[PDB]
């Protein structure tokens, strides 16, 4: 934000706007600014759009560093302590709506994290320890799955009676589902098999298929029953909109 | 509770047809397919086919195409296994099964041209010229019957506990089986011992007392 | 269909020991194997389902494990009554298939048979028949040889030798040996003897009787 005529204003993917420069600057490469959270902070870049960082200071003895990506679509709005090494915020938004905001502890170690997917679905971790473990939950449209986290993966659990469903997401985005029932009678014990190819879990009881639980790309879950003998799917897959519908499929 | 009970032992002539029934009770007949399994001597358990109990569609295993048929009577929660143009390869035991936890008791099918015949029962005793120790062994030879299955039961004083049932062998024509029992000398012959032989397909049932000599 | 190759096809173990049977499928079956115990004349009994879950009503001496295409099932602290034929079953598919089965037998200490001979009964002779019988009881191992001698000569045809199944208590075997002939032939001779050759001895146990006596 330098001038109306000079210092062009470009639309920044992250609900922000950085104003470049017209011709150029005094000693070096282009310059630019942008007002962030009622406390505009200026900085100087190299190119003519927003491909550069924006330094600054806080309203309460701290710092701020808007490290705008080189492609104009990945605001990395940092907010260091006051020295410029210890952090207290790090909400990295993106063009397609992606967004991963973090909060740290009294030593720059990440404490909390909240990943928001393009489609709005969220994945929030809290109480993150040094090892990488912590409380976790996923916000889907209509309900919320709770679970835990480890440097290895995230595990959302849904319990219904003696059956316990587990949705794992590798710290790489890979989804896989498991199902266990402590019941020992073949007549009633529920068991399942995950098909990574079709991304679906097929529940079986006493050798018979009962239902297909599909974990879609759009972060949703659908349920379809088989015919009475378990020889083929029947009807139409139905979208799960409530936590209870899930606990229902597990009965 | 849950149970699949099947029809009884069948004795057929080559080329005939047999229809085995399997009645389901204790669960909803329509919620499980229903499998049929062949148990031939020397072979283990082989799936013959299964039937969709909701629609009646039967699907057979490759070795069972043609002479075999699977049907059902939903109104009676009963499945049927049809075997036409019976061949000796068909004499075996057949089972129906549902889920993972139910099996009928199985039904034995014998393909033969031989005819139902009661058995002759001959007592088997020590014979003069033998030595008597604390215990004494006696028996019953059950000769010349058909088809299979006869039961031999002993009766005496004290605890026989030592009874042996020897499977039948096909002796040029008919079956011959044998049985023995050992009892203390104090209870025999000073007390009576008899073997009772029952042959169901014959409705006949003879009893013989073991006479010392 | 999916093949299940089960092994071994036969085992002989000692009481209190542990036995392991394995089953290999021709493709991943996602843990859908069940193991059954099949004792003679009864229907197959579910022991383990979903590769390792103990079906209620069975002792924990039975267990299973595995995944993919490779599975195993065990019986630890082997009991005298565990003899039976065991089977794996995959049910990942509607075309469920069985492994060939495994015969489990007890290996116990050697035991010599108790041999008893019996001349033909009065009733059979009356009918024109004559059968001489030898009972060789409660011995081990199963391998045994009986030789009949009529007046000193070996008679090898027309002999019916039948072995019982392994006893479920003492794990022994018993066998019945019947020499059948015509009353005429039986009268034409006087000495009837049966020679039992068994591992427990280098000298055969010999039982005989003369038609004289």
């Amino acid at each position: 934000s330098l001038d109306e005529k000079n210092s062009v204003s470009v639309d920044l993917p992250g609900e922000m706007k950085v104003l470049v420069s017209k011709e150029k600057n005094k000693d070096g490469k282009y310059d630019l600014i942008a007002t962030v959270d009622k406390l505009e902070l200026k900085g100087t870049s190299d190119k003519n759009n927003g491909s550069g960082v924006l330094e600054g200071v806080k309203a309460d003895k701290c710092k701020v560093k808007l490290t705008i990506s080189d492609d104009l679509g990945q605001t990395t709005l940092e907010v260091f302590k006051e020295d410029g090494k210890t952090l207290v915020s790090k909400k990295v938004t993106s063009k397609d709506k992606s967004s991963t905001e973090e909060k740290f502890n009294e030593k720059g170690e990440v404490s909390e994290k909240i990943i928001t997917r393009a489609d709005g679905t969220r994945l929030e971790y809290t109480g993150i320890k040094s090892d990488g473990s912590g409380k976790a939950k996923e916000v889907l449209k209509g309900y919320v799955l709770e679970g835990t986290l480890t440097a290895e993966k995230t595990t959302l659990v849904v319990k219904e009676g003696t059956v316990t469903l587990s949705k794992n997401i590798s710290k790489s985005g890979e989804v896989s589902v498991e199902l266990n029932d402590t019941d020992s009678s073949a007549a009633t014990k529920k068991t399942a098999a995950w098909n990574s190819g079709t991304s679906t879990l097929t529940i079986t009881v006493n050798s018979k298929k009962t239902k297909d639980l599909v974990f879609t790309k759009e972060n949703t879950i659908t349920v379809q029953q088989y015919d009475s003998n378990g020889t083929k799917l029947e009807g139409s897959a139905v979208e799960i909109t409530k936590l209870d519908e899930i606990k229902n499929a597990l009965k | 509770q849950i149970q699949l009970v099947q029809s009884g032992p069948e004795l057929k002539k080559p080329g005939e047809t047999v229809k085995i029934s399997c009645k389901a009770s204790g669960y909803t007949f329509t919620d499980y397919s229903m499998y049929w399994v062949k148990q031939a001597p020397g072979k283990g358990l082989k799936r013959m086919g299964w039937i969709n109990t909701e629609t009646g569609e039967p699907t057979y295993a490759d070795d069972f195409k043609g002479r075999f048929a699977l049907s059902l009577d939903t109104s009676a929660s009963t499945a049927y296994l049809h075997i036409s143009n019976l061949k000796n390869e068909d004499t075996a035991t057949y089972f129906c099964a549902r889920g993972l936890d139910s099996w009928g008791q199985g039904t034995s099918v014998t393909v033969s041209s031989a005819k139902t015949t009661p058995p002759s029962v001959y007592p088997l005793a020590p014979g003069c010229g033998d030595t008597t120790g604390s215990s004494v062994t006696l028996g019953c030879l059950v000769k010349g019957y058909f088809p299979e299955s006869v039961t031999v039961t002993w009766n005496s004083g004290s605890l026989s506990s030592s009874v042996h049932t020897f499977p039948a062998l096909l002796q040029s024509g008919l079956y011959t089986m044998s049985s023995s029992v050992t009892v203390p000398s104090s209870t025999w012959p000073s007390q009576t011992v008899t073997c009772s032989v029952a042959h169901p397909a014959s409705s006949t049932t003879v009893d013989k007392k073991l006479e010392p000599s | 269909d999916i093949q299940m190759t089960q092994s071994p096809s036969s085992l002989s173990a000692t009481l209190g020991g542990k036995v392991t049977i394995t089953c290999k499928a021709s493709q991943d079956i996602n843990k859908y194997i069940a193991w059954y115990q099949h004792k003679p004349g009864k229907g197959p009994r579910l022991l383990i389902h979903y590769t390792s879950t103990l079906q209620p009503g069975n002792p924990s001496r039975f267990s299973g494990s595995g995944s993919g295409r490779d599975y195993s099932f065990s019986i630890s602290n082997l009991e005298a009554e565990d003899i039976a034929i065991y089977y794996c079953l995959q049910y990942d598919n509607l075309q469920r298939t069985f492994g060939g089965g495994t015969k489990v037998e007890i290996k116990r200490a050697d035991a010599a048979p108790t041999v008893s001979i019996f001349p033909p009964s009065s009733e059979q002779l009356t009918s024109g028949g004559a059968s001489v019988v030898c009972f060789l009881n409660n011995f081990y191992p199963k391998d045994i040889n009986v030789k009949w001698k009529i007046d000193g000569s070996e008679r090898q045809n027309g002999v019916l030798n039948s072995w019982t199944d392994q006893d479920s208590k003492d794990s022994t075997y018993s066998m019945s040996s019947t020499l059948t002939l015509t009353k005429d032939e039986y009268e034409r001779h006087n000495s009837y003897t049966c020679e039992a050759t068994h591992k427990t001895s280098t000298s055969p146990i010999v039982k005989s009787f003369n038609r004289n006596e």
